């Protein structure tokens, strides 16, 4: 994982009961940006038609 | 009306009373297209018949005395 | 960066997580005392000695 | 599609053909090349109907305009393709086989012949012969012969005996008994002999034999001739995607019995040798036994795949089956769920993404897209939305706007776990919760999911508002306590904000007002916590619900006076000017809900949590390595304890102790070293802030984080910070025992590795108990529903006489229930009044609410009779009197509320949560003791000689505080009447010797006790003052074993001295250990003894299911002395002579200790023996309210030992639905001794009892039953088919041919119908007043 | 995940289930005692015949919302006689006494 600057105090209620409050700069340097890979069938069989 | 019912239900009595009094007016301004006589207020049918109650304007002989004299009316038109 | 709840470390009894989070902050102090002497340019030899 | 009821029966062979459209004749179910359906088969269409809508199999009629054809070519009738799904088809059977249901379920077929089970099959399986009719009196009916016997007797008789093999004798021998003459039979010779363990073997028969005279059977159906066939679109054969089929298990079935079926008609066709015919027969009873059901007969039929195949049966029966998968869960529509996380929120909203609100809410887009003008069609509306554009999320926020929505959390323990709420569109993924609703939901955002539910028609989303909205339900239905608490982060803005410090900053300026108190916060110049003077102005209603004012000047700080503008004008100031933890806001909120009402609640409760939130950031708190202080002096408490344990382990190796004594003084030791850690801890923790103010020093409550997260109960208690500032305990390892050494280290000085490998050993031991026992709670909850399943308050007034006397919990110790709590919200029985007498509070009935209660605190009343729910005389229901108040909304119950679920889910919800000498008087108070039997001693006090007296303490107005019980023979150091103050050991015995003590002051010499016979010589050669011992009944000689010890209390003359007043003689026989003091010819006083003879969740679970205690105390029938009979075969005897009644004896153990001794008196209802009681015996001697008080006092101890507050009445609403069977002893209406519903009994006493009979009426035991067997014996048959045992009980309804007419509330989910609860109860009262008037 | 309308099963008539299957979410035995307790009748109804198991009467619901009846005109649903089905194929007569 990453390891980031954290307080430890109640900000607003928005850390109520197990919430994390995380900040814009944590986002804009993509620190918990995952890349997933993904893969389509699309297969033609034969048909009594 | 829109947050509490609370005000409601003593012009009425009941929690089970109240919704089966409340969805017969309600289905009149629905689909019969009766007129409601309090402000609309851009409430939905289910809040304005909820709201009529609490003003004492509903009542469940109010709801059954204007539809027994509206078929009289349209007893009297046909013969 | 992140704020966290303080509610949740005494009743759950983890006190990893507060002394961890105070020898971060004394790992990050030397290097962010590297980081000066790097960006300064000081010399070879006093990044040597700290 | 209107219907009424639902009756089941036996189907007839004819009945069978009535429902069929065609034999099926083969086994084929497709043509392999084109797959189409082929002739006769399984799968056919001339039988089951067409595979397209209106066409034929060839194609020469379609598309509706031939609609009444059948196409000749081929036979399909040119219908619609959902009559695949309703028509059925049959098999001839060849041979008549069995049917497994009215066989193997125990046995409804050797019931009714009187043949065991274990010789039937002997018949069916072709090994022995039955004998049909035996015209020759040598042989009987129903007598077996072997294929070696069945030879003689051919030869001996030829023509004269019929005798056959197989199900066609079987079916034989239910054709030909007449079912007339046998209850003319069996009502003629039950008269002779009513011996009791073969009556119900009779009665058994008799209930069978009336139900097939009644109900229309006929006793050969048992026997299947003709079977039938299942639809096609139930067991399909679909394609799959790859060019592959799958197909249901019953083709499969169906396969192997007309396969087994056709060879048997090649067989007779052959005239085939009758060992391949009967092999043959053989089979087919095998394949026509697993098709029905298939794991019963034999071994199951496996497919290839080595699991059984899925049977008849096997669609039904279970948790997977249809009445419990498909009929009452089911998945739906219109719904969807999320990950959910925190709220600014009010309490009735929610916040629903936009992304997930689309879909939900779509058809109501499109009726807005087509309305406005907006699209041309439905399908130019499916465009707009899918393209997301601008119009669409302006409609989509006009159709949310007043439609509330449905939030489930599941598991839903309780009803409060799905609540409606009004959305708020938010652009995200997650679904946000108010903070104030997750308490009643057990939710944290940790990773947890909700679903969310929308209310599609008009009478849906008004029941969400009114009875579902999250404003509606504050209080609890359990107990009457709130649900909307502040839980955590509220709290601790609270604490700190309404605190007190000695030298802050502003002290002791004066202020004119809360609204400066703010300004002087906001502009750094005061202090939050800081001692001002403060001009307030409140408000109260000493009116009549009018507000007046008043105005004065405040001693408190400045953060108490922010806080108060917040406090809806009807409530002191007293309820702000304290520290305010977390159960002093847990009933601020309370104090508002009961002088303001419902609507200033909703709102004070909101400004609450946006201030506790706002004030929790304004400070700032942590928590760091620092704020888990150590005591200086922990070092030399455990070297003070490190020093005594090595003073003892030398004695264990000088060997002065042994280890048991050394086991308990290691365990002593360190259970007192562990508590002066936890102590200083405690010292350096609460006032640890040694702060001073304008002189030298003072001491105040500390500012520590830990401590303030523990001092408001915010999170944690005092036993947590242990563990991380002192040692944490002693550790037991999982055999029981504990380990000899504690764990001396804590969490901030960081374990050993030894001592983190035990403290894994109970980490896992109590991780593998939660993770394995809401298994065992969630089959307790789903039992407790059953039961009390229909119970409806259907009344308003049954107008019957008193219930339930309630009374104080004040015994062993001391108050844990006053009366304020166990009688608040019922209803009085009868004419209460007071101490000082004639003062009546009530016209017989009030309901007793909280100022009643105030008026029951004021006298000295401490004992009351009221309404109770088992003494309730409504039939099919209770009244709203009987119930009491409604606790989740405080007032008197309504009609058509079901009262049942509400109680199975008030005491299944906190079932996941609770797995885990001498009588000293305390205060000052009188003695009283009751129903007292006693004598003045030798001394000059007062000794207690019998059981049934227990010790009172009165104080000075009249109420009883403090109950002790006292056995026989004990010594009191005080007497009675009198009025003696605490602190002394007021009675003393000793805990080994069981007394004999005497009444009668008198000589006492030997009699009838000769050594070698009935006693022994045993001298105490120490002291010498000794005399002779009578032993048990193991150990004497058999010389006078017989005859009993009588040890005689003589006079000058020789005569039995008796007591005082009465003529009987008292002179005591003597059982075990009775081993005298002194010697012949001394004399005792009144009082002087004789002799002296030495000596959580599955609780929960067996109370409701009432087992058998495993020693269970014996009681006595009636009253009168007792005396015995034999002597040591088996078990004694216990001979009842009465000074009245009539020779009742029971198989007693005597080794078993007793009581009452062989000369005494003993009472109907008392106790005989010691032990627990059985539940069953209760009910049996006392009556019914003392069975409901044994209950409910002892499932109370298991739940309230865990601080878990229940009301009463959920107990005694499924205490009643356990008395609801009755077993008849008279007769006049009904049988004679047969079990009966007791609502029907009261019912048929109602229309004899009254004027249509002078007495011809009956009189009834009562029963009692568990709570898995009392939910199977009900009248509706679907209610317990959908339970529990779906096989054994559709086999016992179907034979007695019963009817269901659809009462309970689980009856009418399964058919799709109205509940006669709630809101359709008005509904189902015009259709029981349509069935009376036509 | 959400859903309004998707596909059914094929013996019951009852929604899928999944994500994968654009499947409704379980309405199961606890969640109906809740809404008895409640007293919530109507709610309790139109989950199990319209948004389930009706067939003919989960297409007029859907046509309903569309001209603005917010009304529902229920039926019986076809697991109930599905069930019937199988226990006359036990040789067992259940029938509905009518009116």
């Amino acid at each position: 994982g990453q390891n980031m600057r954290v307080a430890f105090m109640p900000w607003n209620g928005y850390n109520f009961e197990d919430s994390i409050l995380v900040s814009e700069r944590v986002v804009q340097e993509d620190r918990f940006t995952t890349i997933h890979i993904q893969e389509l069938a699309c297969v033609s069989r034969d048909t009594k038609l | 009306a829109r947050v509490t019912v609370q005000d409601a239900v003593e012009k009425i009595g009941n929690r089970f009373d109240l919704v089966l009094v409340a969805a017969r007016r309600a289905r009149q301004m629905q689909v019969g297209g009766k007129d409601p006589l309090v402000p609309e207020e851009n409430d939905k049918t289910t809040v304005i018949a909820l709201r009529e109650i609490e003003e004492g304007l509903i009542n469940n002989q109010i709801l059954d005395v204007r539809e027994r004299q509206e078929q009289q009316e349209q007893e009297a038109a046909e013969l | 960066d992140i704020v966290l709840n303080p509610l949740g470390v005494p009743s759950r009894m983890n006190i990893g997580q507060i002394l961890e989070t105070h020898l971060g902050m004394a790992a990050k102090g030397i290097g962010d005392k590297i980081n000066a002497m790097l960006k300064q340019q000081q010399e070879v030899a006093k990044l040597r000695e700290f | 599609e209107e219907f009424d009821a639902i009756k089941i029966a036996l189907a007839s062979p004819d009945m069978i053909r009535s429902w069929s459209f065609g034999e099926v004749k083969k086994p084929e179910t497709i043509n392999y090349r084109t797959f189409k359906p082929e002739r006769d088969g399984l799968f056919c269409a001339r039988i089951f109907g067409p595979v397209k809508d209106y066409e034929c199999l060839c194609g020469k009629y379609k598309r509706l305009k031939h609609r009444g054809v059948i196409c000749e070519k081929c036979g399909v009738e040119v219908t619609q393709t959902k009559v695949r799904r309703e028509r059925m088809g049959h098999i001839e059977l060849a041979s008549p086989t069995a049917h497994i249901w009215f066989l193997k379920s125990l046995s409804r077929i050797g019931l009714l012949l009187d043949m065991p089970l274990r010789d039937i099959e002997r018949v069916l399986y072709f090994e022995s012969y039955v004998v049909i009719e035996g015209g020759m009196t040598n042989l009987e009916r129903q007598q077996i012969l072997t294929e070696e016997q069945y030879l003689d007797a051919l030869e001996e008789f030829g023509d004269e005996f019929d005798a056959k093999m197989g199900a066609e004798a079987i079916q034989a021998l239910l054709k030909s008994m007449d079912l007339e003459q046998e209850c003319e039979q069996l009502r003629e010779e039950l008269n002779e002999t009513n011996s009791e363990t073969k009556r119900k073997k009779l009665t058994k028969r008799i209930k069978l034999l009336e139900a097939f005279v009644q109900s229309g059977n006929k006793p050969e159906w048992m026997i299947l001739t003709v079977l039938p066939v299942l639809p096609p679109d139930l067991r399909p054969l679909v394609p799959l995607d790859g060019g592959r089929f799958a197909t249901s298990d019953l083709n499969d079935l169906y396969r192997r019995v007309i396969n087994r079926n056709n060879r048997l008609k090649r067989l007779l066709d052959l005239a085939a040798p009758d060992i391949i015919v009967r092999n043959e027969k053989r089979m087919l009873q095998e394949a026509v036994d697993a098709l029905l059901d298939n794991g019963r007969r034999g071994r199951a039929i496996t497919g290839s795949n080595k699991r059984p195949l899925k049977s008849l049966a096997d669609m039904i029966k279970g948790k997977q089956g249809r009445f419990r998968q498909n009929l009452l869960g089911k998945r739906v529509d219109y719904s969807g769920r999320s990950v959910i996380t925190v709220g600014y929120l009010r309490l009735h909203q929610c916040g629903l993404p936009k992304k997930m609100a689309l879909e939900l809410f779509k058809p109501f887009i499109y009726g807005k897209l087509e309305l406005r003008g907006l699209a041309t069609t439905i399908k130019a509306a499916k465009k707009m939305v899918e393209r997301e554009e601008a119009v669409v999320w302006d409609i989509l926020d006009e159709v949310i706007r007043e439609h509330p929505v449905l939030l489930n959390r599941a598991p839903t323990l309780h009803r409060l776990g799905i609540q409606a709420f009004e959305p708020v569109l938010i652009e995200g993924k997650a679904i946000q919760l108010h903070p104030l609703v997750c308490a009643a939901y057990n939710a944290d955002f940790d990773g947890d999911q909700m679903a969310v539910h929308v209310p599609l028609t008009l009478e849906a989303q008004l029941e969400a508002r009114a009875l579902m909205m999250s404003t509606n339900n504050i209080l609890s239905p359990a107990n009457g306590e709130p649900i909307i608490v502040p839980s955590q982060d509220v709290v601790l803005g609270l604490y700190y904000m309404t605190r007190d410090c000695v030298n802050a900053k502003g002290e002791g300026m004066v202020l004119t007002g809360p609204k400066e108190a703010e300004r002087l916060y906001r502009s750094g110049l005061a202090s939050l916590h800081a001692r001002v003077k403060v001009r307030i102005t409140e408000y109260e209603k000493d009116a009549n619900g009018e507000l007046v004012a008043k105005t004065s000047l405040k001693d408190t700080t400045v953060g108490r006076a922010i806080l108060w503008m917040i406090v809806p004008k009807g409530l002191p100031y007293s309820i702000v000017n304290q520290a305010l933890g977390k159960k002093a806001i847990s009933k601020m909120l309370n104090t508002c809900y009961r002088i303001l009402g419902l609507k200033p609640t909703v709102i004070f409760a909101d400004q609450i949590m946006y201030t506790g939130f706002a004030y929790a950031a304004r400070s700032g708190a942590s928590v760091g390595i620092d704020d888990m202080v150590i005591p200086e002096k922990k070092h030399e408490i455990i070297s003070e304890a490190e020093a005594e344990v090595a003073e003892i382990q030398e004695q264990f190796q000088s060997g002065l102790v042994t280890a048991g004594e050394r086991y308990n003084k290691v365990i002593d030791i360190w259970a007192a070293a562990n508590d002066r850690v936890s102590k200083a801890m405690m010292d350096n923790l609460q006032t640890e802030t040694v702060i001073n103010r304008d002189g030298q020093e003072e001491k105040q409550v500390s500012f520590n984080s830990i401590y303030m997260m523990a001092d408001s109960g915010a999170r944690g208690s005092a036993a947590q910070i242990r563990q991380l500032a002192g040692m944490r305990g002693l550790m037991a390892k999982p055999d029981g025992s504990i380990i000899e050494t504690p764990i001396t280290a804590n969490f901030r000085e960081g374990l050993n590795v030894l001592q983190y490998f035990i403290s894994t050993h109970g980490a896992r031991k109590g991780l593998a108990d939660t993770a394995l026992k809401t298994a065992n709670s969630g089959y307790l909850t789903r039992r407790l529903v059953d039961v009390a399943q229909d119970l409806v308050v259907t009344e308003d007034d049954c107008g019957t006489h008193e219930g339930i006397m309630m009374t104080p919990v004040i015994e062993g110790g001391d108050v844990k229930e006053p009366l304020r709590d166990r009688v608040l919200g019922r209803v009085t029985a009868e004419d209460v009044l007071k101490p000082g007498t004639a003062d009546i509070l009530v016209p017989r009935n009030t309901l007793l609410h909280e100022q009643w209660c105030d008026l029951l605190e004021e006298n000295s009343v401490d004992a009351v009779k009221v309404r109770s729910v088992v003494s309730c005389d409504t039939d099919f229901g209770v009244c709203a009197h009987c119930y009491g108040r409604d606790l989740a909304r405080g007032h008197i119950i309504n009609k058509g509320e079901a009262i049942g679920v509400i109680a199975a889910q008030s005491i299944g919800e906190p079932g996941t949560q609770l797995t885990m000498s001498s009588i000293q008087v305390k205060n000052k108070g009188s003695i009283k003791l009751s129903n007292v039997k006693s004598v003045v001693n030798s001394s000059g006090k007062l000794v207690i000689t019998s059981r049934n007296t227990e010790l009172k303490l009165i104080d000075e107005f009249g109420r009883t505080k403090e109950s002790y019980k006292v056995p026989y023979g004990a010594v009191l150091a005080k007497g009675d009447g009198e009025q003696v103050a605490g602190g002394e050991t007021v009675a003393n015995w000793d805990p080994h010797t069981m007394p004999v003590i005497t009444e009668v002051s008198g000589f006492v010499r030997f009699t009838d006790m000769i050594d070698g016979q009935t006693i022994t010589r045993q001298t105490d050669e120490l002291t010498g003052l000794s005399s002779l011992v009578v032993l048990d009944s193991a150990e004497r000689t058999a010389g006078g074993k017989d005859l009993r010890p009588a040890l005689k209390i003589v006079d000058a003359q020789g005569n039995d001295v008796l007591i005082p007043g009465t003529d009987m003689p008292a002179q005591y026989f003597l059982p075990g250990k009775a081993i005298v003091q002194l010697e012949d010819g001394v004399q005792i006083s009144s009082g002087d003894t004789l002799a002296r003879i030495p000596q959580g969740l599955p609780r929960v679970a067996d109370l409701f299911e009432a087992r058998r205690p495993k020693e269970p105390a014996i009681l006595a029938e009636i009253s009168g002395i007792v005396s015995f009979g034999k002597e040591t075969k088996g078990k004694r005897r216990l001979v009842i002579t009465p000074v009245d009644g009539s020779p009742y004896e029971e198989m007693i153990p005597k080794w078993r200790q007793l009581n009452v001794f062989e000369g005494e008196r003993v009472e109907r209802g008392d106790v005989i023996s010691d032990g627990p009681e059985a539940p069953h015996d209760i009910l049996r001697l006392r009556g019914v309210h003392a069975v409901t008080r044994y209950i409910v006092n002892e499932v109370q101890d298991v739940y309230r030992l865990q601080g878990v507050k229940i009301n009463d009445k959920h107990i005694e609403v499924i205490v009643r639905q356990m008395l609801r069977k009755a077993t008849i002893v008279n007769a006049g209406s009904s049988d004679f001794l047969e079990g009966e519903q007791v609502e029907y009994s009261r019912v048929k006493i109602a229309n004899r009892e009254l004027e249509a009979n002078g007495k011809v009426g009956a009189t009834y035991s009562r029963d009692l039953l568990g709570i898995t067997k009392a939910s199977l014996a009900t009248e509706s048959f679907i209610s317990a088919a959908s339970f529990q045992e779906t096989t054994r009980v559709l086999t016992e309804a179907a034979v007695a041919g019963k009817r269901d007419e659809l009462r309970g509330l689980k009856e009418n989910v399964i058919v799709g119908r109205l509940i006669p609860a709630g809101t359709g109860y008005a509904y189902h009262q015009d259709r029981m007043r349509r069935r009376a008037a036509g | 995940h959400a859903r309004s309308t998707g596909s059914y099963s094929l013996v019951t008539q009852q929604p899928l289930g999944g994500k994968a299957q654009f499947g409704g979410q379980r309405f199961g035995e606890m969640e109906v005692w809740a809404l008895e307790a409640y007293g919530a009748a109507y709610t309790l109804q139109e989950m199990l015949t319209v948004k389930s198991d009706d067939v003919n009467g989960r297409t007029k619901m859907y046509k309903n919302i569309v001209d603005g009846n917010h009304q529902m005109e229920p039926g019986m649903p076809e697991s109930f006689n599905v069930l019937l089905k199988e226990i006359r194929s036990l040789g067992i007569n259940i029938e509905l006494e009518d009116e």
